[PDB]
């Protein structure tokens, strides 16, 4: 139930796998600043949640990948946005 | 205020100056249709004291003859005008005379009126404080002043009042709500009541004497609305074609099954007749049992009394007229014999089921008339069953085996009880053996261990947690049953609960009976109050003693019985004051139905605000490491007294928990690794007796006792049992595995850990043995989850190894070096990561409040069962500790049979249901 785009993000723009995470979520949560980049500029959903909430920002600031979190929030991103469990980027 | 009605057959209206109206005589309500009776036969169905008056006899003799005809009713009064009546003054008086010889609510129906075609209790509470009483206030609150109207269903919700009810003459909620009063009103039948008022002429069955059964009914007075009702009830008929004919029933299915039954009078009586003609062989006589039985039920239930004279009509000869013979001499000579014979000259004689084929139970089921001579029946004085308390049932034996015989002294409450019992078969409803004809009897089978009301009273000791559950269940289930037939159990009692099988596997163990007060819903009926019963009978069931030894109080508190969660939340809802928010019977079951229903043993709920990010089992107690902030709290939280406690003792936030004993010295010691890599020893007797080993170089991240330290640089030191101690103490040789990769799995059985992506292996002189990489495993699932840390290894195998913030399990063989998805599981039957495992079966806590179960042979699902888990182990009864958030922290205590249990279950149910297969 994954696209090569998810794939590529590992190692469409907003479709969704079993875990709720779109090529943008696998891009900030393994850390591939250019990915991150590269899938912004092409018109990536900075808003979207996965099966737990979380945001691309969420995974960006939850592993310490600062630069991810600067492009996203450079690029229309909401910093203030909340998961299944009421937490923020902010928060991670 | 006051109601008044205008009764008799004729004015009406035009009496009525003197369809609904009001009139001050004090005002009252008029309805044209105490009581005025306008006059000759009308007024006895009508008998609430009916005035006689005249009507307007003014076309002097005649009218004192045919006052005289009737009186000879409260008083009589000669109105004789349709206006400016001389005696009408004196009428008023009469009336006024006779009518003088929730007050809140009566006020609040004039603004409850105004409804121009539910939301009328928010005008109770906008404008109204005492009505705050609602449940208190609105029991039975508007029907009795007849404005607003509201077992109907369309009544809760629901308030064209009389006048419509027009249909006579020729919204959708409001459509749907007059076609259910036209119905409960009986103006229309669900198969009209008006249809026509001669009766048609009827095909020609055999008229031969020595064939028909005819049964009279003489009545002195037809009660109103009785063939209507009659009409409605008499459809559900059965001889396992009706072609039937209606005027104010020709049930005809075959030629040999049909019944007649008509309204008719001779031209020298002045009573009417109700006859019954049916056939007289195998199948017409069940027809003529079950309208016998309709037509008793109409006349116990919808118009009790009424003298009503029962005959038999019976011919010696074919060709002669009929004779008829009172029901009761027939039930004699039934009693007596099988046979009627002619007192002058007899000779001639003819048997009862040839008459009056109900007398003798004749025509019962094909495998349930009593076969007088296998059974036993021997019914003899203080050779009882329950010594009585089951009513007057003795033992005996049908075919070999022990059965019950309850010996019925008359004939009505026997037909109405098998005929109950012939359409109830259940695995949990007592099922039906013999008939009992000529004893007037009847044997059921026999439950060896008595009731369970005797079970509960003295033999507490035999009943375990699954008796109980099964002796639930099995209640439940004959009660959701009785209430999909729409049949109403009076009230559901431990005494009606008998036990056949002790043994908590077998497919039946309780059954409900009925042989012939503190059980009672708050409204006493209806299925709510069913539910109620059985909330307390399941209150009475977990707790054992409960209330049958002597608003309920919590079962788990009033009596110390043993926690059981799940079961205490379904008696509270069923429990429910309000008879709209019980559960269904069906949802009842379905709630007992339940895996986690018998093994979840404790359900503890931590403070607000807490957060816990690890615990260890002492070996009952549990001690926490509480990571809501940014100092070191350590929680002692009581399995027994949920005495949880908590207090400071390190600076920096506890990573992990362990337990060291020295049986040497008999000592217990608790090592807390916490954030700042500082291991703090703490003596589990007293919380003074502390110290610190050697300091890490980083954060203490895991710890076993076998005493292993393992910190967030990989660096595993070993610590003697005996040195644990030690203040201070250095341990004896560091592996230093890793670099600045956390090792933070440490499992038994030579014994072996994980760090980072790695898997080592050591034996018991402390070197790495094996070293396997856990990163080659990123074709099965990518790297976002393979690449992140180890957080849970076990084994029995083969490694079962989880990783952080990854769905994913992943298995290792131990010899050649070399895979579960939660999310499959999940979304099959919520956020997927695992949090945490444990071993046995293997359970697997996940970040979303799920945990997944799995065998260790085939990696089956078994169940996937607070939305968070945190961390799950062993403890002892072995049992298992689960903890997880909400933030309001959460901990739960199952039974560790749990995989086996709820498999049993499983198939219990399904066998059960099987027997319901079977009993259609
Ligand atoms: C000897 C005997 C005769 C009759 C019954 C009986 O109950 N029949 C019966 C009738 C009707 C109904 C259902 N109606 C519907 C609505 N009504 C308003 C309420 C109920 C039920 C149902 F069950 F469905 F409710 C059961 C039990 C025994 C027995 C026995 C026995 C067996 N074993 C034993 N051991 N020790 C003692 C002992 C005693």
């Amino acid at each position: 139930g994954v696209t090569p785009l998810h794939l590529a993000a590992d190692s469409d723009v907003n479709a969704w796998d079993h875990y709720g995470f779109t090529p943008l979520h696998l891009a900030a949560h393994v850390g591939h600043l250019e990915i991150v980049e590269v899938l912004l500029k092409a018109g990536a959903d900075v808003n979207a949640q996965d099966h737990a909430g979380w945001t691309p920002l969420h995974l960006a600031a939850l592993y310490g990948h600062l630069e991810i979190v600067e492009v996203l929030l450079k690029h229309g991103a909401d910093v203030n946005a909340q998961d299944m469990w009421g937490e923020t980027p902010f928060d991670l | 205020r006051m109601k008044l009605m205008i009764v008799g057959n004729s004015g009406k209206t035009t009496l009525l100056q003197q369809d609904v109206k009001d009139w001050p005589i004090l005002v009252l309500n008029v309805w044209d249709f105490l009581y005025l009776a306008v006059y000759v036969d009308a007024m006895k169905p009508w008998l609430s004291p009916v005035i006689l008056v005249g009507t307007h006899l003014d076309v002097e003799k005649q009218r004192k003859a045919c006052m005289s005809k009737i009186t000879k009713i409260r008083d009589y009064h000669f109105v004789n005008a349709t206006e400016e009546s001389d005696a009408l003054a004196k009428l008023r008086k009469t009336i006024i005379n006779e009518s003088l010889n929730v007050e809140l609510e009566k006020i609040i129906l004039s603004e409850r009126k105004n409804v121009p075609i539910d939301r009328k209790r928010l005008l109770q509470l906008v404008r109204e404080n005492q009505l705050q009483l609602d449940e208190n206030e609105l029991p039975h609150a508007l029907n009795e002043s007849g404005v607003l109207l509201h077992a109907l269903q369309l009544s809760d919700l629901y308030f064209w009042l009389c006048k419509i009810m027009q249909i006579l003459t020729v919204p959708k909620n409001y459509m749907s709500q007059y076609f259910k009063l036209l119905e409960k009103f009986q103006i229309a039948l669900p198969i009209p009541s008006s249809l026509s008022d001669h009766r048609p002429v009827i095909e020609l069955p055999h008229c031969e004497n020595s064939e028909i059964i005819i049964r009279l009914y003489e009545m002195p007075y037809f009660p109103m609305g009785f063939w209507s009702r009659l009409i409605n009830r008499l459809l559900e008929i059965s001889p396992y074609r009706p072609n039937r004919m209606y005027w104010r029933i020709y049930l005809n299915w075959s030629p040999e099954a049909y019944c007649l039954v008509g309204s008719e009078v001779l031209d020298n009586h002045p009573e009417s007749f109700l006859k019954i003609t049916v056939p007289s062989c195998r199948k017409g006589c069940i027809l003529l049992g079950q309208v016998v039985d309709h037509i008793d039920s109409l006349m116990e239930e919808w118009f009790p009394g009424l003298l009503l004279k029962k005959w038999a009509l019976y011919s010696f000869n074919d060709g002669e007229e009929h004779q008829k013979i009172l029901l009761d001499d027939l039930m004699k000579k039934a009693e007596e014999g099988d046979l009627l014979v002619n007192p002058d000259q007899p000779r001639l004689t003819i048997p009862i089921s040839q008459i009056a084929p109900d007398l003798i139970l004749a025509d019962l089921p094909r495998n349930i008339m009593l076969n007088n001579d296998e059974l036993e029946f021997e019914q003899a004085p203080e050779f009882l069953l329950g010594d009585g308390s089951f009513g007057s049932v003795y033992r005996a034996a049908y075919e070999g085996e022990e059965v019950a015989v309850k010996i019925f002294n008359s004939l009505r409450l026997l037909r109405q009880e098998l005929v109950v019992l012939c359409h109830l078969h259940h695995p949990s409803l007592i099922s039906l053996l013999a008939a009992g004809i000529r004893p007037r009897m009847l044997v059921m089978e026999l439950a060896s261990k008595g009731s369970l009301d005797r079970l509960l009273q003295q033999d507490k000791a035999s009943l375990t947690r699954t008796l109980q559950h099964r002796i639930a269940l099995h209640v439940a289930d004959g009660l959701r049953y009785l209430h999909s037939a729409m049949i109403i159990y009076r009230d559901l009692k431990p005494h009606n609960v008998l036990l056949f099988t002790l043994y908590p596997n077998a497919a039946i163990i309780a059954k409900i009976a009925d042989y012939g007060p503190g059980f009672r819903a708050p409204e006493v009926y209806n299925q709510q109050a069913d539910v109620y019963s059985f909330g307390l009978l399941l209150y009475d069931i977990l707790t054992t003693g409960g209330r049958i030894v002597e608003k309920l109080p919590d079962p788990v508190k009033e009596y110390g019985c043993a926690p059981w969660p799940m079961v205490e939340k379904l008696i509270k809802q069923c429990l429910k004051e309000n008879p709209q928010e019980r559960p269904t019977s069906a949802q009842v079951f379905d709630i007992l139905n339940s895996a986690e229903l018998v093994c979840l043993t404790r359900r503890i709920l931590l403070p607000k605000n807490v957060i816990v990010e690890c615990m260890v089992a002492t070996h009952a107690s549990i001690w926490l490491g509480c990571g809501h902030t940014d100092r070191g709290q350590l929680s002692f939280l009581d399995l027994n007294t949920e005495g949880y406690t908590s207090e400071e003792v390190a600076d920096s936030r506890i990573l992990c928990l362990a337990l060291v004993h020295l049986p040497v010295e008999k000592e217990s010691w608790i090592v807390s690794g916490t954030q700042s890599g500082t291991l703090l020893v703490i003596n589990t007797e007293d919380g003074k007796k502390r110290h610190t080993l050697e300091k890490m170089t980083d954060s203490v991240t895991c710890l076993y006792c076998n005493l292993l330290v393992g910190t967030a640089d990989g660096k595993l030191a070993i610590f003697e049992d005996k040195t644990v101690k030690l203040k201070g103490a250095a341990p004896l040789k560091i592996l230093n595995i890793g670099n600045v990769t956390p090792l933070m799995c440490l499992s038994e059985s030579v014994m072996w850990g994980g760090c980072g992506t790695k898997i080592f292996s050591f034996s018991n002189d402390f070197t790495i043995q094996k070293l396997i990489e856990t990163r080659t495993s990123q074709l099965f699932s990518y790297a976002a989850f393979s690449d992140s840390n180890i957080i849970t290894v076990v084994v029995d195998t083969a490694l079962y190894i989880a990783k952080q913030n990854s769905p994913v399990v992943e298995v290792w063989d131990k010899k050649t070096e070399k895979l579960i998805d939660c999310v499959h599981f999940l979304r099959e039957v919520y956020s997927g990561r695992v949090k945490t495992l444990c071993l046995q079966a293997l359970w697997i806590g996940t970040g979303g409040g799920h945990i997944l179960l799995l065998d260790l042979s085939t990696r089956r699902l078994i169940r996937v069962i607070c939305n968070s888990v945190r961390v799950m182990m062993t403890a002892q009864k072995n049992v298992m500790l689960v903890l997880g958030y909400n933030i309001q922290s959460c901990l739960t205590v199952w039974d560790i049979n749990l995989p086996h249990e709820v498999q049993n279950l499983e198939k219990h149910i399904e066998v059960r249901k099987e027997l319901a297969e079977k009993m259609r």
